[PDB]
C-alpha cells in the first residue's frame, strides 16, 4: 500500500538540514575568520572575544545536525508518504533557516569585529545582534521539529 | 501509474535543491576577505 | 555578474535538454508522444484569455511605469538648475500615462468578452471557444508588449527633451514631435488587438 | 548596446541631469568676452557675477589678487564635485574615484619628497590638492620616516595597487621623482582605460576616445621635452601608456626618435594629430603644440556631452571646468600685468 | 505518461509568475546604498 | 663518479631496506609454498596443489634476485660516500 | 628515531639551517616512541604493508570441515562467486591470540568486518580518555579548595558524561559477549537503541532489546 | 464536474497580488528611505515633507491587499476553474502594475528628495510625477476589481 | 476519494513562510548590523539606539514563525487537496512578503543609522520608514492568516 | 473538417508581426531622439534634418501593422492550418526582419546625428544609409505578403 | 498520402531565409554606417566611397530575400515533406551563411572605413576583404539553390 | 612549518570521503530493496556535500589565518580554534551519514 | 521501410557543412580584416602580403562548401537512415571542424599581421602557422569524406 520512491523524499529531508546548515555555519565561521584576523594583527588582546561568532556559527551546524538524525531515525522502508513529506519539509525547514542564520552570523561578525577592534564599546552591541541570528536559527529549529513530530 | 506525479515532484525539488546549492556555493566560492589590512603587505 | 551568469547557464541548460529530448524523441522514433495539438487543446482556453487579459494591463503599465521613472530622474535632475522644466517636460509622463491607458481600455474590451463554456471533453467540443480564447491570449499579449516597449520609447526620449530644455527653452517644441511617433508605436499595438478579436465569441 | 538606456537612469538619472544642469553654468564665448573687456580686476568680479560664478570673492580682501581668485575657482568646482561624488552609488562612484585617483597622485609625491627631505605631514597637507582628502591616518603622523609613509600608503591608499611598478621603498630613494610620478600615472591610465572597457556600452565608446588621446599627447610631449636631458631612451619607453593609437607601432619611433623632427615624422602617421603639429606653428610670437593640444582634448571632452547615458559626461565635466578656471585665472592674470595683446590666449569651451 | 493537463498548466502559470517575481527580485538585489553622507 | 653524497647516501638505504624485505618475503614464499596469494596462478587450473607449491618457489627466486641487486647498489653507493 | 639519537651529538653540535630537520631532530624522542607504539599497533591490527603475520595460530576455520557442513564441490561454482563462510557451524571458532585474526586480511569483506572494529574501538577508546581528561580536573579543584566547582560541577558533569557516553561504551563490550550468531537476525543495533535512548523512543517491536 | 486542480490558480492570484505589490512597496521605500537619508543631514527640516514617497510606496502594498483579500474570500473547494482564471488574472494584473509602480515611486522619489533640497521649486514637480505613478497602481487595481466577477 | 500526494503542497507552506521570513530577517539583521558597526565606532552613544531596524528585522522572522506553526498544526494525512493549497498560499504569501519586508528594513536600516549619526535629528524619521517595512511584513500575515483559515 | 487549435499559430503570427515591428521602431526612435536631442543642444539649426530616423522608425512599425492586419482579418475558427503556418512564418518574416532594421536604424541615426552635427557634408551620406536600412524592412514584408496570400 | 504539418518546416525556411539575412545585413549596415559617421567627420570627401560596406551588407540580404521567395513559391498543402526539409535546410543554409557573412562585412567595413582615411593606399585592400565577405554570402546560397530544387 | 596546518586538516574530508564511499560501496548487491539504495544516496551527499562546505570554510580560514599569524603570531591559537569548527561541520556530515547509512 | 524522420538529420548535415564553416571564415576574416586595416597605417607596401590570413579563411568556407553539395546531392526520399546519420556526422565533423579553424586563422593573423609590421622575419613564421590551422580544417574534410561515401 506504500507508493515506492516515497522514501525519497524524507531521505532528501535527513540530507538537506545538515548540508544547507552547513553551508550557513560554514559562511558564517569563514566570513568572520577574515575579520578575526584583521582585529588580531591590530590588536590581539581581543582574540578571546572575537571567536564568539564562530561559537554561534557551530551551533547552527548543531541546529541541522539535531533534525537530520531525528529524520534518519524516523525512516522506515513501509513509509506512508504523509510522513515523508513532512520530513523533507522539516529538513529544508531548519537547513534553509540556518543558512540564512549563518549568512547573518558571518556578516555582522565581520562588521562588529572590526570595528571593535577600533571601538571597544562595540562589543555588547554586536552579541546582541549576533543573538537575533542564533534565534533566527532557532525558528527554524522549532519548526522543523513541529513538522517532523506532526 | 501517477509517473507524471512522482516524475513532476522529484524534477523540481531536486533541481531547486540542487540550484540552491548551486548558488549558495558560488556566494561562498567566491567570498570577498577584504583584500586589506595585511593582504596589501602580503601581496 | 553573478546573476547575469545564473541567467545564462539556466537558459543553456534549458535550451539544451529541450535539443536533447527533442532529437531523442525523434531518433527513438516515439509515437508521437510530443503531441503539441494535446498541450493545446487540454490547456484551458480560460488560461489563456484570463493571461492575456492580465498581460495586456499589467504590461503596459510596467512600459508607463518604466518610462515614468526614466524622464522623472532627467527632469528633477535638470530641475535643480532650470525649475522651468517642470512647466512644460511633464507631458513625458503624461505620454506615459496615456501608454498605460492604451492597455487598460484594450484589456477591458477583452475581459469584457470572457464568458463559460460549461464543457468537458475538448473534443469536437468549444473549437470557436478555442480560437476565442487563442485570439483573447494573442491579443492582449500584442498590445500588452506593444504598450511595454512604448512606454520604454517614450520615456528615453523625455529624458532627452528634459536634458534639451534645461538649457535652451527654445528646443522643447521641436523634439517633442519625437515622443508623438513614440505614443503611435503604442496605438499600432492597440488597433491589431481589436482585429485579433474583432470576430470571437466565448460560450 | 542595449546595455544603457534601461538600467542606468534608475541609479545615475539624477546625477545625469544635475550635471548637465551644472555644464549650462560654463562660461560662453559671448561671456568670455564681456569678461575681456574689463581691464580692472574688481571689474571683472563684476562681470562675473552675471553669470553662475559670483558672490564668493565678497567678504574677502577688499583689493583683489589674482592668488585669491584663483583659489577660490578650484574651491567651486571642488564642492560641486565631492557633491556630486558623494551623492552616488558604486556602479558610478567607483568611475569618479578614478578621478580623484589622478589628484590623489600628485598629492603622493608631494607627501614623498618632503618626506626624504624631512618635512612634516601637517606641513605638506595644507598644499595638497583637494579631492585628494586622505581622510585615513598612517600617512598622517608617519614621523617624517618613509618607511611609515610607504606602509600606510601600500596599506590604506587606495593608490597601493598602482605602486606596483615602484616598490621595496628602494625605487623611492633611487628613482628621480619626476619618473616616479610618471610611471604611477602610466599604471593610472592603464588601470582606468581597461575600467573603461569593462563598462562596455556607451561610456567605453565615449570615453576611451579621450583615454587614448591622453596617451598618445603624453607620449608625444613625454618625447620632445625628454631630448635635452638625461634620461635613457628605455626608461623613456618604459613611460609610455599602452591604451592609444601608438601602441601597436610608433611608440618604437618615438623611443628611437632624438629629434623634433623625428617626432612630427610619427603624427605623420595619424592625421588626427598631424593637423596638431601643423597647426602649432611654434613661432617667435604663435601658439604651440601645448596650445593645440588643449583645444583638441576640449573638442573631445565636449563631444562627450553629445551621449546621455554614461559615466563619460563627469568625467569631462571636471575637465572642462578645470579649464574654465585657467581661463578665467589667465584673465585675471593678464588684467593685473596689462598685457592686453595677450588675453585671447584662453581655450574657448563654446 | 510524464505529464497532465493539470501539472502542465500549473508549471505554465508558474513561469509567467516566477519571472515577474525574478523581474522584481533582480532590482531589489541591485540596490545599493550611500558609502558616505553629503556633508555636516 | 660521485653525484652527490647526499644521493649516494639515499641509495645506501633504499639498498638496505630492499635487502632486507626482498629476503624475508622470498622466504615468506618459500615457507607458505600464503597470505598475498598473488603468484600469477593459471586459468586452467588442475587438480594439481603441487603447481602452486612450484609457483611460489619461482616467486621466492625472483625475490633473491632483485635482493641481489640492491646489495650491488649498495656497495657501488657505499664506496661513494666514502670517497665523497 | 633511532639514527638521530645515535647521530645526536653530530647533528646537535653542527649548523642546521633548515627548520624542517631540525624540527623533527628536536622531536626525535617523540618520534621514537611514535615508532615503538606503530609497531606494537600494527601487529594487533596484524598490517605490514598490507601483509599479515600467520603465527601458525590461525585457527579462525577448519576448511576440511567446512566441505562437511554441506559444501560439496563448491569451487565448481566458486570460479564465479564467493560463499561466505557461515558461523556456528559447530566446527569454527576461537579466538586469535593477538591481534586480528590473519585470515580477514585476504577477505573480500575486510572492509566490513575490521571496520566495525575500529569504529567501535575508536568510540571506547575515545569516551575512556574524556573521562580521564574529566578525572584530573577533580584534582586541580581541590588543589584551589574550591568545593563549589566540585559540588556544582565535577560531580554533575563526570556523572553526566558516566550517564551519556559511558553507559554506550558498557553496551559495546555487552554486546560482543552476549550476542552470538545464534542470533545475527534480529540482533540489536547499538548506534539505534542509542539514539532511541536519548530520545526515549520504545518502539512496541522492530528492535530487540540488549 | 469541478476539473481537479481549479482551486490552485485562484489562491495563487491571492499570493501574487499581495506578494508582489509588497516587492513594490518595499523597493519603493528602500530607495526613498535611502534619499531621505542622504539629504535630510543637511537639510532636516525637509524630514517631515519627504516622507511622502514612502506613504505612496505603502499605498502600492494596500491594493495588493484588497486584491489578496479579495480572492480569498472568494475561494472554495468546488471551483468550477473558469472563477479560478479570473482569480489568478486579477491578482497578476494587480501584482506586476503594483510593482512596477512601486519602482517608478521608489526612483523618482529618490531623484526627488535629493533634487527638492537642492532647489525648493521642484518639490511640487516631485509630488505630480510620484501621483501619476500611484494612478498606474491604482489602475492596477480597477481593472484587477472588475474582473473579479465577471 | 482525497487525492494522493494532497499534503505536499500545505508542507510546502509551513517550510516556505519559516525560510524566507528568515531569509527576510537574516538580510535586514546583516544590513543594519554593518551600518551600526560602521557607525557606533564614532559614536558609541547610539549603540543601544541604532538596534531597533535589527528588532523589527526580527518581528518579520516572527511573522514566519507564526505562520509556519498554524500552518503545521493544520495538517493531516487526508487532506483534500484544497486545503492544501490555501496552506501553500498562506505560506508564501507571508513569507515572501516578509522577505520584501527584510529588504525594505535592511536598505532603510544601514542608510538611517549611519545617517543618523550625521544627524541626529533623522532617527525619528528612520524609525517612521522602517515603521511602513514592517506594515509591508504585516500585511503578507494579514492574507496569510485569512487564507490559512479559509 | 477544419482541426481544432489551428487557429493558434495564426494569431501568433498576427502578433508577431505587430510586437517585434514595435520592438524596432521602438528602439529605433529612441536611439533617434537621443542623438536628436544631444545635437539640438550643441546647434538647432540642424534638428528639422535630424527627424527622418524617427519617421524611418515608424516604418519599421507600419511594416508590422500591414501584416498584423492582414492575417487578423484573415483569421477565423475553421482554418485548414496550413494557411495558419503561412501566417506565422509571415507574421515572424516581418517582424523579425523589420526587427533588425529598427536596431539598424537605431544605430545608424544615432551615430549620423553626432556625425552631422560635427560635419554637415555628411547628411547626404547617413541619408542613405537609412534608406538601405528601410530597404531592409520592406524586404521582409515582400516575404510576408507572399507567404499570407500562398 | 502525406502527413499533416508538413508545411510548418517549410515555412519556416522561407522565414530563417529573410530574417537571418536581414539580421546580417542589419548588423553589417550599422558597423558600417557607425565607422562612416565617425570616419566622415575628418575626411568628408571619402563619403561617397565609404558606403560600399553597405552595399555588401545589402546584397547578403537580396541573398535571403531570394531564397524565402523561392521557398515560398514552392510551398505547398499536399507538399511530400521530404521537399518541406529540403526548403528547411535551404533556408537556414543562405540565412544562417549570411548571417556570418554579415558579421564578416560589419566588422570589416568599421575597422577598413576609419583605416582608409589614415591610409588611402587600405582601400584596394578593403574591397578585396569585403568581396572575401561577399563570396562566404554566395556560398550559402548556392547551397541553399541546390537543396531547394533537389 | 606551523603553516602547513590548514592543508593537513583539509585533507580529513577527503578521508571522510573515503570512510563513507567504501562503507557503501561494502552494502552494494543487485538485490537491493530501492529503501536501502536511498539510505545510500543520501548517506553519500550528506558527507559529500557537507564536506564541501568544510572545505570552502578551512580554506577561506587558513588563508587569513596563515598571512595574520607570520603579522602577529599571537593569533595562532584563534586560528587552531576557527580551523577545528570548520572541520567539526566536516565530522557533522560523517556523523549524518554513519546513521543514516546504518539505517 | 524507410522512416520519416531521416531525410532531416540529412539535410540538416548539408546545412551544418555550410553554416558553420561560413562562421568560422567569416570570424577569421573579421578578425584579420581588423588587424591589416590597423597595420595599413604605418606600413601600407604589407597590404596586399596580408591578404593570406583571409584567403586560408576562405579555404574554410570552401571545405563546408565541398561537403554540403554531396550531401544535397546525396540526399533522396527513400534513405535508409543510416545514411542519414553518416551525412549528419560528416555535415557536422567538417563544418565544427572547420569553425575551430576559423579562430585560429583569425587569431594567429589578427597576431601576425599586427607582429609582422613591425618584424618582417615573422611573415614565413604566420604562414607556417597559420598553414597548421588550414591542415586542422582538412582534417574535418576527411572525416566527412569517409563519412559520406560509407
Amino acid at each position: 500500500n506504500n507508493p515506492e520512491y516515497s522514501s525519497f523524499f524524507g531521505v532528501m529531508g535527513a540530507s538537506s538540514a545538515m548540508v544547507f546548515s552547513a553551508m550557513g555555519a560554514a559562511y558564517g565561521t569563514a566570513k568572520s575568520g577574515t575579520g578575526i584576523a584583521a582585529m588580531s594583527v591590530m590588536r590581539p588582546e581581543l582574540i578571546m572575544k572575537s571567536i564568539i561568532p564562530v561559537v554561534m556559527a557551530g551551533i547552527i551546524a548543531i541546529y541541522g545536525l539535531v533534525v537530520a538524525v531525528l529524520i534518519a531515525n524516523s525512516l522506515t522502508d513501509g513509509i506512508t508518504l504523509y510522513r515523508s513529506f513532512l520530513q523533507l519539509g522539516a529538513g529544508l525547514s531548519v537547513g534553509l533557516s540556518g543558512l540564512a542564520a549563518g549568512f547573518a552570523i558571518g556578516i555582522v561578525g565581520d562588521a562588529g569585529v572590526r570595528g571593535t577592534a577600533q571601538q571597544p564599546r562595540l562589543f555588547v552591541g554586536m552579541i546582541l545582534i549576533l543573538i537575533f541570528a542564533e534565534v533566527l536559527g532557532l525558528y527554524g529549529l522549532i519548526v522543523a521539529l513541529i513538522l517532523s513530530t506532526k | 501509474l501517477e509517473y507524471s506525479v512522482v516524475f513532476n515532484l522529484v524534477l523540481w525539488i531536486m533541481t531547486g535543491l540542487a540550484l540552491a546549492v548551486i548558488i549558495t556555493s558560488y556566494n561562498i566560492w567566491n567570498m570577498d576577505p577584504g583584500y586589506d589590512s595585511i593582504i596589501y603587505r602580503m601581496t | 555578474t553573478g546573476l547575469e551568469l545564473l541567467y545564462l547557464g539556466i537558459f543553456v541548460a534549458f535550451w539544451a535538454c529541450m535539443i536533447v529530448v527533442g532529437i531523442c524523441y525523434t531518433i527513438f522514433d516515439l509515437g508521437f508522444r510530443f503531441d503539441v495539438a494535446w498541450f493545446l487543446t487540454e490547456t484551458s482556453p480560460f488560461m489563456w484569455s484570463n493571461l492575456g487579459i492580465g498581460l495586456a494591463i499589467s504590461l503596459s503599465v510596467v512600459g508607463a511605469a518604466w518610462g515614468i521613472y526614466i524622464t522623472g530622474s532627467s527632469i528633477i535632475g535638470g530641475g535643480v538648475k532650470a525649475p522651468r522644466i517642470k512647466t512644460k517636460n511633464l507631458v513625458s509622463i503624461i505620454f506615459c500615462e496615456a501608454v498605460a491607458i492604451y492597455g487598460i481600455i484594450m484589456a477591458i474590451v477583452i475581459s469584457n468578452m470572457a464568458e463559460p463554456f460549461s464543457a468537458t471533453d475538448p473534443k469536437a467540443i468549444g473549437h470557436r471557444n478555442y480560437h476565442a480564447g487563442y485570439s483573447m491570449f494573442g491579443a492582449g499579449l500584442t498590445v500588452g508588449l506593444s504598450n511595454l516597449f512604448c512606454g520604454v520609447c517614450v520615456g528615453i526620449v523625455g529624458s532627452g527633451a528634459a536634458l534639451a530644455d534645461a538649457q535652451n527653452p527654445s528646443l522643447f517644441v521641436k523634439i517633442l514631435i519625437v515622443e508623438i511617433f513614440g505614443s503611435a508605436i503604442g496605438l499600432f499595438g492597440v488597433i491589431v488587438a481589436i482585429l485579433q478579436t474583432s470576430r470571437v465569441k466565448m460560450g | 548596446s542595449f546595455f544603457p538606456e534601461l538600467y542606468f537612469n534608475v541609479d545615475n538619472g539624477y546625477l545625469e541631469g544635475l550635471v548637465r544642469g551644472l555644464k549650462a553654468g560654463v562660461l560662453s564665448q559671448a561671456d568670455y568676452l564681456n569678461l575681456v573687456q574689463c581691464e580692472t580686476l574688481e571689474d571683472l568680479k563684476l562681470h562675473l557675477q552675471s553669470t553662475d560664478y559670483g558672490n564668493f570673492l565678497a567678504n574677502e580682501a577688499s583689493p583683489l589678487t589674482v592668488s585669491v581668485i584663483d583659489d577660490k575657482l578650484k574651491e567651486k568646482m571642488v564642492v560641486e564635485f565631492r557633491h556630486m561624488r558623494n551623492h552616488a552609488y558604486e556602479p558610478l562612484a567607483s568611475f569618479l574615484d578614478f578621478i580623484t585617483y589622478s589628484y590623489m597622485i600628485d598629492n603622493v609625491i608631494l607627501l614623498i619628497t618632503g618626506t626624504l627631505h624631512q618635512r612634516s605631514i601637517a606641513e605638506l597637507v595644507p598644499k595638497c590638492h583637494p579631492l585628494g582628502s586622505f581622510e585615513q591616518m598612517e600617512a598622517v603622523n608617519i614621523a617624517q620616516t618613509p618607511a611609515e609613509l610607504y606602509n600606510a600608503i601600500l596599506v590604506d591608499t587606495p593608490l597601493a595597487a598602482f605602486f606596483q611598478d615602484c616598490i621595496s621603498e628602494q625605487d623611492l630613494d633611487e628613482m628621480n621623482i619626476e619618473i616616479i610620478r610618471n610611471t604611477l600615472y602610466k599604471a593610472y591610465l592603464e588601470s582606468f582605460y581597461k575600467f573603461c572597457t569593462l563598462l562596455g556600452g556607451t561610456t567605453a565608446d565615449a570615453m576611451c576616445p579621450i583615454l587614448e588621446f591622453e596617451a598618445d599627447r603624453r607620449a608625444f610631449i613625454i618625447t620632445i621635452n625628454s631630448f635635452g636631458t638625461e634620461l635613457s631612451k628605455e626608461d623613456r619607453a618604459k613611460l609610455f601608456p599602452h591604451c592609444g593609437r601608438l601602441y601597436p607601432e610608433g611608440l618604437a619611433q618615438l623611443a628611437r626618435a632624438d629629434d623634433y623632427e623625428q617626432v612630427k615624422n610619427v603624427a605623420d602617421y595619424y592625421p588626427e594629430y598631424k593637423l596638431l603639429f601643423e597647426g602649432a606653428g611654434s613661432n617667435p610670437g604663435d601658439k604651440t603644440l601645448e596650445d593645440r593640444f588643449f583645444e583638441h582634448e576640449v573638442k573631445l571632452n565636449k563631444l562627450a556631452f553629445l551621449n546621455q547615458f554614461h559615466f563619460g559626461v563627469f568625467y569631462a565635466f571636471v575637465k572642462l571646468k578645470e579649464q574654465e578656471c585657467r581661463n578665467i585665472v589667465w584673465i585675471a592674470e593678464c588684467i593685473a600685468q596689462r598685457h592686453r595683446a595677450k588675453i585671447d590666449n584662453y581655450i574657448p569651451i563654446f | 505518461g510524464f505529464f497532465s493537463p493539470g501539472i502542465w498548466m500549473g508549471l505554465l502559470t508558474t513561469l509567467f509568475m516566477l519571472f515577474i517575481f525574478t523581474y522584481g527580485l533582480h532590482m531589489i538585489l541591485s540596490l545599493k546604498t550611500m558609502d558616505r553622507f553629503d556633508d555636516r | 663518479l660521485c653525484c652527490g653524497p647526499k644521493l649516494a647516501a639515499c641509495g645506501i638505504v633504499l639498498s638496505a631496506w630492499g635487502v632486507i624485505m626482498l629476503i624475508m618475503l622470498g622466504i615468506f614464499f618459500n615457507v607458505h609454498s600464503l597470505i598475498e596469494d598473488v603468484p600469477f596462478t593459471e586459468k586452467d587450473f588442475e587438480n594439481g596443489p603441487q603447481n602452486i607449491y612450484n609457483l611460489y618457489e619461482q616467486v621466492s627466486y625472483n625475490c633473491f634476485i632483485a635482493a641481489g641487486l640492491y646489495l650491488l647498489l649498495g656497495g657501488f653507493s657505499f664506496c661513494q660516500v666514502r670517497l665523497n | 628515531a633511532v639514527w638521530m639519537v645515535l647521530r645526536e651529538s653530530r647533528i646537535l653540535s653542527q649548523k642546521n639551517e633548515n627548520e624542517m630537520f631540525s624540527m623533527v631532530f628536536s622531536g626525535r624522542y617523540i618520534i621514537l616512541l611514535m615508532g615503538l607504539f606503530s609497531i606494537y599497533t600494527g601487529l594487533i591490527y596484524n598490517d605490514c604493508f598490507s601483509k599479515s603475520l600467520n603465527i601458525f595460530g590461525s585457527s579462525w576455520s577448519v576448511r576440511p570441515m567446512f566441505t562437511i557442513g554441506n559444501w560439496t564441490e563448491e569451487t565448481l561454482l566458486g570460479s564465479s562467486v564467493l560463499q561466505l563462510n557461515p558461523a556456528i557451524p559447530g566446527v569454527f571458532g576461537g579466538p586469535y591470540p593477538f591481534g586480528i585474526d590473519p585470515i580477514w586480511n585476504i577477505a573480500t569483506n575486510k572492509l566490513t568486518f575490521l571496520n566495525s572494529f575500529k569504529m567501535k574501538m575508536s568510540v571506547i577508546l575515545g569516551i575512556i580518555h574524556m573521562l580521564f581528561g574529566v578525572s584530573l580536573s577533580l584534582f586541580n579543584h581541590i588543589y584551589f579548595k574550591k568545593p563549589l566547582n566540585i559540588y556544582f560541577g565535577f560531580i554533575p558533569e563526570i556523572i553526566f558524561m558516566s550517564s551519556l557516553f559511558g553507559y554506550l561504551v558498557i553496551l559495546i563490550f555487552y554486546k560482543w559477549t552476549a550476542y552470538d550468531a545464534h542470533s545475527s537476525r534480529n540482533a540489536p543495533s547499538l548506534l539505534i537503541h542509542f539514539i532511541n535512548m536519548f530520545l526515549f523512543s520504545y518502539p512496541e517491536s522492530g528492535n530487540a532489546m540488549l
